[PDB]
């Protein structure tokens, strides 16, 4: 029981990992898309002439 | 740093 129930504790702490996972990749990842954009954005600019 | 719009430009 224990060893195996420890083992899925194991599972399901994997499972939590795997969602902080995916927010970091998918966040991170469209939030350097965002600043990308922003370079586009805030980094191309025309005033002075 | 260094950016690409620079060479587009």
């Amino acid at each position: 029981s224990k060893s195996e129930m420890r083992k899925e504790r194991i599972n399901i702490i994997k499972n939590l990992s795997n969602d902080i996972t995916q927010l970091k990749q998918l966040f991170i990842e469209k939030t350097e898309l965002l600043d990308k954009s922003s370079s586009d954005l805030h980094n191309v600019v025309i005033i002075e002439g | 740093i260094f950016t690409k719009e620079d060479l587009i430009n």
